[PDB]
């Protein structure tokens, strides 16, 4: 139900961007939003199917009584990190966010930055905390820091204020 | 549960009473009723005809009229002769289907797949290990369609 | 016979020349009967030959994907869109068959 | 436009752009069009034969008729509105858009170096008394007969 | 100009009757006609599934046909034959009988493709006294024919 | 044959037993359902025909007209000659004053003809054309006159033969419009003299209007049974094929 | 566009009418008709 | 009825002011009546169909 | 922009550069024959030398 | 019979009837006129189709 | 015109096509001259047919 | 020839081979009349006592348009410039009462006042407004987004983007009034129940062969417009 | 889920590639739906558009089961597994 | 508490509508079963009086309303008030009030605008002894007593005509304009004309009385 509730959030967002935005460029921006967010959701879905099939259970508690090997743990952590970083925009995947903020209506932009991206932080946290991972987090830390550096270095050359807020 | 009496006009209704949703039994599974003629021929089934198969034919004759009318409601650019001929054709087809159903009922009674008025000397004991339908049927109309819930 | 991804091109012309009701009926006939029997060949009817089947299917699947990941993006006809939808779903179901026979 | 208070309305006759056409049957036609319109719309309003126009001009948001062509446009969709433009006007038209050229060279009927898609033309002042030829365009799908 | 609605209705009725024959079915799991056909639960369930889906599609077609009649009686007769013969493809027991049933159904599908409407009454009055070539009918027939040939020989 | 005998028996029962019973029940239900929602509803009525209305001793004589629209209103002393046309939504009030319409005269859609004074006659000659949304009061219009759409002809107006009043023009009271002169403007002033191709254009305009009136009169006088036949024929033509048209 | 009513019933709108007097007399043959309400 | 009442004893300004005020009052009354009718049109469906919808949702979910 | 979207876009465009939008009969027959022959070749190559 | 402006005896017969109506072949099967029509029809079909009638009926 | 689609009848002429449609010269010759051809006139269509052949 | 008790007027009349077409949610007042080749879009209102003739040429009318009460719309037959003489009306077009329309083209979002005369060959461009009592001379072009007035129409000024939005909003507001008018009507006409029985109604002079009924498969058709025959 | 249960990660990867490419192939047409005005794509009969009620009701049912079919998917899975259990027995 | 009455009224109206529709459908089915085509009669659906849900036209017995006319919605008519042939009064948006001894011509169309500014009535108000000529168009206007309007005149929203004023035929009163008492105005951009005299006012009153008498005679003849 956790994964299903995370997945349920896409259709209203796409509908709002498609039917309520006044700008003409918002038609393609909604498609970009959908395609990136759904690629991330597909990665998360692969990880969830892995966990469900290996451990025939749906409770966070039962994971305390099952151990994942090194290979499965590495696969799961990579999949969940990349999938939730598609929505909570990590460095190489923020083109959709920039386009969607530039073209979307102001209220939905407030909702998207203020709350929607946070939905990726929560779920990741849960799946990060329920599994024992024996990998070095240096690669993920480097990806996040590259995101910070790349976003903050691009703020000077912005004339549109909404794009500047998106980069922040 | 109780089934309709055979060799009576309502015997064909036993075709709608089943014990399990299976189409057919297993290769070595015993039929629910004693066998009269396992390797029956065409005239063996015809000789086994009685009031139940005739009741099936009569029901087909009764229900064929509204069905033929409903089919006939789709005609355009037609004359009286063609309309009457098409109605006759559809009605005769329904009669043929009723005859086919009666033949199948007689064959089933010969084989022992449906109630033929005989009971096995030894009952095949079955333990109702999995039960999702007994109380639901007992609180419903579906108790009529099930045999030995 | 099924016009699957390696040989999917003629199905586009067939769909182009057909009315919508014909495509309706052809799609139901194709998925319900033709593709189901094609699946049951490897699953049920000829399972004893799976040790020879799988690799072949695998190769075809790969080829099909790499044959259509770009061709489906230079079409401009409604019938072609419908036919390619059917083709993509057929490839996905073939991959599912490969998973099943393992 | 440019008007002052109390002025009278201009005449539609003085605003007509004339198109001279050679038919598929070798006969001559004269067609009235207006600026800011596509050639396809004028041809279809005047009921000119030889054009099929399967896609009916394309999409409605990022079109080929906008003076700067938007990069994420999809271009023409059927390539069944072809016309042949005479030398001076065709030379003034300029080089083809890459998508329009791709659709033109991919048609089932033979084309020329002066071939040009009608829905990709925006009627201008300098197109007055322009000479074009319309040989018959190909059919594509089943619904073209309907 | 006959409206084929009643024909479709007839199909539905007969198809529905076939459903009845399955609902009251009884027998053993075995083979019949010289071990050329199989009678077991899975085959009969596939038969029932294809029947009911065909019936649903036919019902929606019957609803649609009254908006605009662009189809002939032979079209729905071909549909009748296809819906009569495909579940017997489900009931096959050898590759021989499956092959023969598949050619029967392929011929029925070719018959359906043949009887497609070619010319229409429209509002295009510019095409009189000129020859317009469509070529869609020929392509459909040609490709179906040769694909059937290749599949059958292999 | 028992199947045909059963088929024949059912039709008689449906026609003689089920049909009347359903009709009675439906009529009773419709009657009782209309009373429930009163006075917040209305029912369909029988719209009266205002083609021939007689007041006191004013009997219209319009039997010679080639076309009278069923929507038109003609009251009082209205006399029309042969080949006359009165189009949709036109009002003619000869109760306020006698109205004379000459041969081949066309009065277009939504035209009012009524004298402002109680004892004034409105006379319109032969081959006259009066366009839609026109107002005419106590006028003397001579033969072969043309009056454009949305035009007003006042209580003292005398138009000579072959006089043209442009569309959207109000001819002031007590105005004589001479022959072969085009007048235009919100107050009508002498604009121009007619040119022979303009006369020809007006002539074919009048002729096509007369022939249109003939076609409309043919169309609008069909009975109930012909209208149902036309509806069925239009549906069938929508359902026909190329072979059917060739066979016809 | 706004579609609410402005003639409210809860209270009367505070206004005066001495400002913007209408002409109502002494008209010429070329000037326009005077305005109606004029309340501020 | 102010409109049907004789107002020839007043000046034209007084007559038009009286007519305007009467029209405004009647307009307000009509607006109130229409608004309450539309309010009833809103209220009835809630009472009629809220429970069946909740029953449908509850039977679907739990 | 480029390395994430336009790489795939240009790959698809350049691949479609070598595609006939309209099927011709000779191409259809040649495709069938090539599929048969070289599926057989690749399977026998895997069987023998791999 | 008008009841509150509604006529309960309203009746307009349909002019659209089959040409096939009142034909001899539409009389009940077994009638003399029906037998006459059937005799005329059967002879006409045999004359056009002699071999077909022979084959089908004789074989049956 | 009855039984003629959208074809309209004008003054002095029945009309041969829908309004705003191009008049065909070959059909005009067919209607006016049933079978009379004084000479084999080489129009643009005839020359185009020759070039195509 | 005349003197019938009950009017024979039909709102929608089809001259042979020229049949009108009406889109969904479109209300033609039963008092109004539409003859010939007239095509009308979706959510279009034609108010009471209006005449629309598409006899000598076709008439095409867009979606969200309003036509006033005493409006006559008809075509000419030919134009001096050789352009088509059909009437073309855009998508959000307001035509006021007592207006005449004759063989012209009017683009989207155009307002025509009450009492106007639009003559043959006129071209009114998108966003234009014509005041109440005005006549557009034949073969005249009205520039887009401009306001015109006078019997010979003369230029007044350009229209700001606020005026055009107000006109579009006014066009959009006509839908629900027409919807209420439609809701006042039931799909089944009961006017036939108030007539007596005539000799011809019970005994036809001649009979016709059965064919397809004009309402074949009507039970499966949604009764979207109650005014349908 | 079944592929992961059968331990086929390569099949999962190829299905993922196919799924994402097909998803863009499908959602690309949502951009083409934008139109300047209403399309007017309905057939006319008796001078008025012909709107079918039976096909409308069929679409209503299909829309219900498209929107909320995930709630009742368990019963369909039960029935399909019951049918599939007969394959070997 | 009145909301309960409104709810009950709406429920009763809906049940009555259901019953009427079911009865008409049964009668049509009886048609078909009887081979009857009377219910296929394409008679005119025009209604002389068309009431919107709670807006019902209200008038005295002394009013003449032509069978060609159409009063729709809230239309209130005073005594001895005549509506001509083909006139339309649409008060679906807002009411239309007409005084007594008032004559409305044949092609007069009266309607109202959606919204107006504060202090401006949005309905249409017509006083007593008022003559409106044929072909007039009126929208959301106030007309005082003893006012004559000539034929083919257009009066727009927010216009006020004071008592005793005369509007010449073929004129337009611009929106939100006052026309003072005892004056004659003419033109499309309506312009001032000399003040009225006693003889002109007497003639106008006599003409209005004669028109009312003729309308009453026509009504008596119609019945
Ligand atoms: C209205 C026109 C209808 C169609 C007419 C044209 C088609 C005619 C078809 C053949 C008719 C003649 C058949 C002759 C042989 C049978 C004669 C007969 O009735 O015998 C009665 C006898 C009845 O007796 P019995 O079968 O009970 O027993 C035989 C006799 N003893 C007891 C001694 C053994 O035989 C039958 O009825 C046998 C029927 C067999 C049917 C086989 C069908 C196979 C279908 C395969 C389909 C594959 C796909
Ligand atoms: C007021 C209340 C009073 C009290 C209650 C009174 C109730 C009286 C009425 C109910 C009882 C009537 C008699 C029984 C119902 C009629 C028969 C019927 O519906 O049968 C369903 C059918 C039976 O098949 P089954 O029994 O499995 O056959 C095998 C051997 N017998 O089953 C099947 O066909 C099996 C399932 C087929 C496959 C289904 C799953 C796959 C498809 C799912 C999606 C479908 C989408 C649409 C497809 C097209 C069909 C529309
Ligand atoms: C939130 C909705 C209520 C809002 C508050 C309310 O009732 O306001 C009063 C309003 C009438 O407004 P007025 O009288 O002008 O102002 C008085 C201010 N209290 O009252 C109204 O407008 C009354 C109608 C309100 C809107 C419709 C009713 C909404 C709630 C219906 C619930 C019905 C029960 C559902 C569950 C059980 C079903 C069996
Ligand atoms: C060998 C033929 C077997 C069938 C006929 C047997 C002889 C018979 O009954 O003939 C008499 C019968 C009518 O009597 P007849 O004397 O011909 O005429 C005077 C009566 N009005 O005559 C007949 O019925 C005519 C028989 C014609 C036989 C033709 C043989 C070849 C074709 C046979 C087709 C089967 C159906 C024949 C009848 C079709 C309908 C006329
Ligand atoms: C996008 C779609 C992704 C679909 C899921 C599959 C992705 C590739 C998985 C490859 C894999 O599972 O390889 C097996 C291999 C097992 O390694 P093994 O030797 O058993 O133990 C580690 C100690 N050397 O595994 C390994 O060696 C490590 C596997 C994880 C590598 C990092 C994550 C890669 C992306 C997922
Ligand atoms: S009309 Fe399709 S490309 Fe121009």
């Amino acid at each position: 139900l956790f994964f299903m509730c995370y997945e349920l959030l896409l259709i209203p967002s796409f509908l709002i961007v498609y039917f309520v935005s006044p700008s003409r460029r918002a038609i393609q921006a909604s498609l970009y939003f959908v395609i990136w967010t759904q690629l991330g959701s597909l990665l998360v879905l692969i990880a969830i199917s892995y966990i469900i099939s290996i451990t025939n259970t749906y409770e966070f508690n039962d994971l305390k009584y099952f151990n994942f090997t090194n290979s499965e743990s590495t696969i799961i952590i990579f999949l969940i990190f990349l999938g939730f970083g598609f929505k909570a925009p990590i460095w190489p995947f923020h083109y959709w966010l920039t386009k969607t903020h530039v073209e979307a209506p102001s209220g939905f932009s407030i909702y998207l930055s203020g709350f929607l991206v946070k939905t990726a932080l929560y779920g990741f946290y849960k799946f990060n905390t329920s599994i024992f991972i024996d990998i070095d987090s240096s690669i993920f830390i480097a990806i996040c820091i590259m995101g910070v550096v790349d976003s903050s270095l691009k703020m000077w050359g912005q004339t549109d204020l909404k794009k500047l807020v998106a980069y922040g | 549960s109780q089934t309709f009496a055979h060799d009576s006009f309502l015997g064909g209704l036993n075709l709608f009473k089943r014990r399990d949703p299976r189409f057919v039994l297993d290769q070595g599974e015993r039929p629910p009723y004693p066998i009269i003629n396992s390797n029956s021929s065409f005239v063996d089934v015809l000789s086994n005809f009685n009031k139940a198969d005739f009741g099936l034919v009569l029901f087909s004759a009764a229900i064929g009229f509204p069905l033929s009318r409903w089919v006939l409601k789709g005609l355009t650019f037609s004359s009286l002769n063609y309309r009457r001929g098409l109605f006759s054709s559809v009605y005769g087809g329904v009669i043929l289907w009723g005859l086919v159903l009666g033949f199948n009922n007689s064959y089933y009674r010969l084989n022992g797949f449906v109630d033929n008025g005989l009971v096995w000397k030894r009952k095949e004991r079955k333990l109702n290990k999995y039960d999702f339908t007994s109380e639901f049927e007992d609180n419903s109309f579906f108790k009529k369609l099930r045999i030995r819930d | 016979k099924l016009g699957i991804a390696p040989i999917q091109l003629y199905k586009i012309e067939i769909y182009k020349g057909l009315p919508f009701l014909s495509i309706f009926f052809y799609t139901t006939f194709y998925f319900l009967i033709f593709f189901l029997f094609f699946s049951l060949l490897f699953i049920y009817y000829l399972s004893a030959l799976n040790n020879f089947f799988w690799i072949i299917l695998l190769i075809i699947s790969i080829i099909g994907i790499f044959y259509i990941i770009s061709i489906i993006f230079d079409i401009n006809l409604f019938k072609a869109f419908l036919a390619y939808s059917t083709i993509i779903n057929s490839i996905s179901f073939i991959l599912l068959i490969i998973a099943i026979i393992f | 436009h440019h008007h002052h208070a109390g002025d009278q309305a201009d005449r539609v006759a003085d605003k007509i752009i004339w198109i001279n056409i050679q038919n598929r049957i070798g006969q001559f036609e004269r067609i009235s069009a207006f600026e800011g319109e596509s050639l396809l719309e004028a041809l279809q309003r005047n009921k000119v034969a030889g054009i099929v126009a399967t896609c009916e001009g394309g999409e409605d948001i990022n079109t080929m008729l906008e003076k700067p062509i938007d990069p994420v446009t999809y271009g023409p969709f059927c390539s069944s509105c072809q016309v042949v433009v005479s030398n001076p006007w065709r030379n003034k038209m300029g080089n083809l858009h890459y998508l329009e050229e791709r659709n033109l060279v991919r048609s089932s009927y033979p084309t020329t170096e002066n071939s040009r898609l009608a829905c990709c033309i925006l009627v201008e002042k300098w197109m007055n008394e322009m000479i074009i030829s319309i040989p018959q365009n190909p059919n594509s799908v089943y619904e073209d007969n309907m | 100009k006959q409206n084929p609605s009643f024909i479709i209705r007839l199909n539905l009725l007969l198809n529905s009757l076939m459903v009845l024959y399955l609902i009251t079915f009884n027998g053993y799991s075995s083979t019949f006609w010289w071990s050329h056909f199989k009678l077991n639960n899975y085959s009969l369930y596939m038969y029932l599934l294809v029947i009911i889906f065909n019936n649903y599609f036919l019902y929606i077609t019957e609803k649609h046909i009254k908006i605009l009649n662009n189809y002939s009686i032979d079209y729905f007769f071909s549909i009748i034959n296809i819906t009569l013969f495909i579940p017997m493809i489900f009931l096959s027991n050898t590759l021989f009988t499956f092959f023969f049933l598949i050619e029967l159904v392929s011929c029925a599908i070719f018959y359906k493709f043949i009887v497609s409407k070619i010319s229409f009454k429209n509002s295009n009055y510019k095409d009189n006294y000129f020859s317009i070539f469509s070529k869609n009918y020929l392509n459909v027939l040609f490709y179906q024919y040769w694909s059937s040939f290749f599949s059958s020989v292999m | 044959m028992l199947r045909l005998r059963l088929f024949d028996a059912y039709e008689k029962i449906s026609m003689t037993f089920l049909g009347p019973l359903y009709r009675r029940i439906g009529k009773s239900l419709a009657q009782t359902g209309l009373n429930i929602q009163q006075p917040y509803t209305s029912d369909d009525r029988l719209v009266p025909s205002l083609r021939n209305i007689r007041v006191t001793n004013k009997i219209p004589s319009i039997n010679d007209s080639e076309f009278i629209a069923p929507n038109s209103v003609v009251i009082g002393d209205v006399i029309t000659k042969e080949g006359s046309s009165i189009w949709y939504g036109a009002t003619l009030r000869g109760e306020l004053g006698p109205i004379e319409i000459g041969k081949q005269t066309v009065i277009q859609d939504l035209v009012n003809i009524q004298s402002g004074k109680q004892n004034q006659k409105t006379q319109i000659g032969d081959n006259v054309f009066i366009g839609p949304n026109s107002y005419i009061q106590s006028s003397k219009i001579n033969d072969n006159s043309f009056v454009g759409m949305g035009s007003t002809v006042s209580t003292g107006c005398n138009l000579a033969s072959n006089a043209v009043v442009a569309a959207g023009s109000v001819v002031p009271e007590n105005t004589q419009v001479p022959s072969n002169q085009i007048w235009a403007g919100s107050p009508a002033q002498y604009l121009r003299d007619i040119t022979p191709e303009e006369r020809q254009v007006l002539q074919e305009h009048h002729q096509e209007c007369v022939q249109l009136a003939r076609i409309h009169a043919e169309e609008t006088e069909k009975s109930f049974r012909e209208v149902l036949n036309d509806f069925d024929r239009i549906t069938a033509e929508a359902e026909y094929d190329h072979e059917s048209l060739a066979l016809q | 566009r706004q579609n609410f009513a402005k003639n409210i019933t809860t209270t009367d709108i505070p206004k005066d009418s001495h400002h913007f007097a209408a002409k109502r007399s002494g008209f010429t043959q070329t000037e326009q008709a005077p305005f109606a309400y004029n309340d501020v | 009825n102010v409109l049907l009442s004789n107002r020839k004893n007043l000046t034209p300004q007084e007559s038009v002011q009286k007519v305007i005020n009467y029209a405004l009052l009647q307009d307000a009354k009509q607006r109130s009546r229409t608004l309450r009718h539309i309010k009833a049109s809103w209220v009835i469906p809630a009472l009629l169909f809220t429970y069946p919808a909740w029953y449908l949702a509850k039977g679907a979910v739990n | 922009e480029y390395l994430t979207k336009k790489t795939i876009d240009s790959f698809i465009f350049n691949n479609n550069r070598f595609n006939f939008i309209n099927l011709v009969e000779s191409k259809y027959f040649l495709q069938i024959l090539t599929l048969i022959l070289y599926l057989f070749f690749i399977t026998i190559f895997i069987l023998f030398y791999i | 019979f008008f009841v509150d402006k509604y006529n309960f005896s309203r009746r307009v017969v349909d002019h659209r009837q089959p040409y096939d109506l009142n034909f001899s072949i539409n009389n009940p099967v077994g009638s003399r006129v029906w037998f006459k029509a059937w005799k005329q029809k059967a002879i006409g079909n045999f004359l056009n189709l002699v071999g077909v009638h022979y084959a089908f009926y004789g074989a049956g | 015109v009855k039984g003629k689609g959208s074809i309209r009848k004008g003054i002095h002429g029945e009309g041969f096509g829908a309004p705003s449609h191009a008049h065909d010269a070959l059909i005009h010759q067919i209607k006016q001259s049933k079978d009379t051809m004084d000479y084999q006139n080489i129009t643009n269509e005839v020359a185009q047919n020759f070039a195509n052949h | 020839k005349y003197g019938e008790n009950i009017s024979k007027h039909r709102s929608l009349m089809s001259l042979y081979d020229l049949h009108p077409q009406i889109g969904y949610q479109s209300y033609i007042a039963p008092n109004s009349t539409v003859i010939g080749e007239v095509t009308i879009g979706n959510e279009t209102t034609v108010w009471y006592n209006s005449v629309i003739r598409g006899d000598v040429n076709a008439v095409q009318i867009g979606n969200n348009v309003s036509i006033g009460e005493n409006v006559v719309i008809h075509t000419a037959g030919s134009l001096p410039t050789g352009q088509p003489a059909s009437v073309d009306i855009g998508h959000y077009v307001i035509i006021g009462s007592k207006s005449t329309i004759y063989s012209c083209t009017i683009q989207d979002e155009v307002v025509i006042g009450q009492g106007c005369v639009i003559l043959e060959g006129a071209r009114i461009e998108k966003g234009a407004m014509i005041a109440a009592n005005s006549v557009v001379p034949p073969g005249r072009l009205i520039p887009a987004g401009t306001l015109w007035a006078g019997n010979p129409c003369t230029f007044v000024r350009n229209l700001t983007k606020s005026e055009l939005a107000t006109n579009i909003d006014h066009a959009k507001k006509q839908l629900h009034l027409a919807q209420q008018h439609r809701y006042e009507y039931l799909p089944y006409n009961s006017a036939y129940l108030q007539k007596s029985n005539s000799e011809e109604d019970l005994n036809p002079t001649k009979y016709d062969d059965v064919t397809i009924n004009y309402n074949f498969g009507d039970e499966e058709r949604a009764q979207e417009n109650p005014l349908k025959y | 889920l079944y592929s992961s249960f059968k331990s086929q990660y390569l099949l999962i990867l190829f299905m993922t590639i196919l799924n994402i490419f097909g998803m863009y192939f499908y959602i690309q047409n949502l951009r083409f739906v934008v139109k300047k005005n209403k399309s007017s794509i309905l057939n006319y009969k008796n001078y008025y558009v012909n709107i079918n009620y039976s096909i409308t009701l069929n679409i209503i049912l299909l829309n219900f089961f498209n929107f909320f079919g995930i709630l009742f998917l368990s019963d369909l899975i039960i029935i399909l597994n019951y049918i599939s259990s007969y394959i070997y027995i | 508490m009145k909301l309960f009455q409104a709810m009950w009224t709406r429920t009763i109206y809906s049940i009555g509508r259901m019953v009427r529709e079911t009865g008409l459908a049964l009668d049509r089915y009886g048609c078909k079963l009887e081979q009857d085509i009377s219910c296929y009669e394409p008679l005119s659906r025009h209604r002389n009086i068309l009431p919107i849900y709670d807006l019902v036209p209200t008038f005295y017995h002394s009013t003449f309303i032509a069978p060609n006319s159409s009063l729709i919605g809230a239309v209130y008519l005073g005594q001895n008030t005549v509506v001509g042939y083909g006139s339309t009064l649409r008060g679906d948006n807002h009411a239309i009030r007409v005084g007594h001894n008032t004559v409305i011509g044949d092609k007069v169309a009266i309607s109202n605008v959606a919204t107006l500014a504060a202090g401006i009535p949005v309905s249409t108000n017509i006083g007593n002894h008022v003559n409106i000529g044929a072909g007039c168009v009126l929208q959301s206007c106030v007309v005082d007593d003893n006012v004559t309007v000539g034929h083919n005149t257009v009066i727009l929203e927010g216009s006020v005509l004071e008592r005793g004023s005369v509007i010449a035929p073929n004129s337009l009163v611009p929106a939100g304009r006052l026309i003072p008492s005892g004056q004659l105005w003419a033109g499309s951009p309506v312009r001032y004309v000399r003040d009225l005299k006693e003889e002109e006012i007497k003639l106008n009153l006599e003409q209005t009385e004669q028109n009312l008498s003729i309308g009453k005679t026509h009504k008596s003849s119609l019945i």
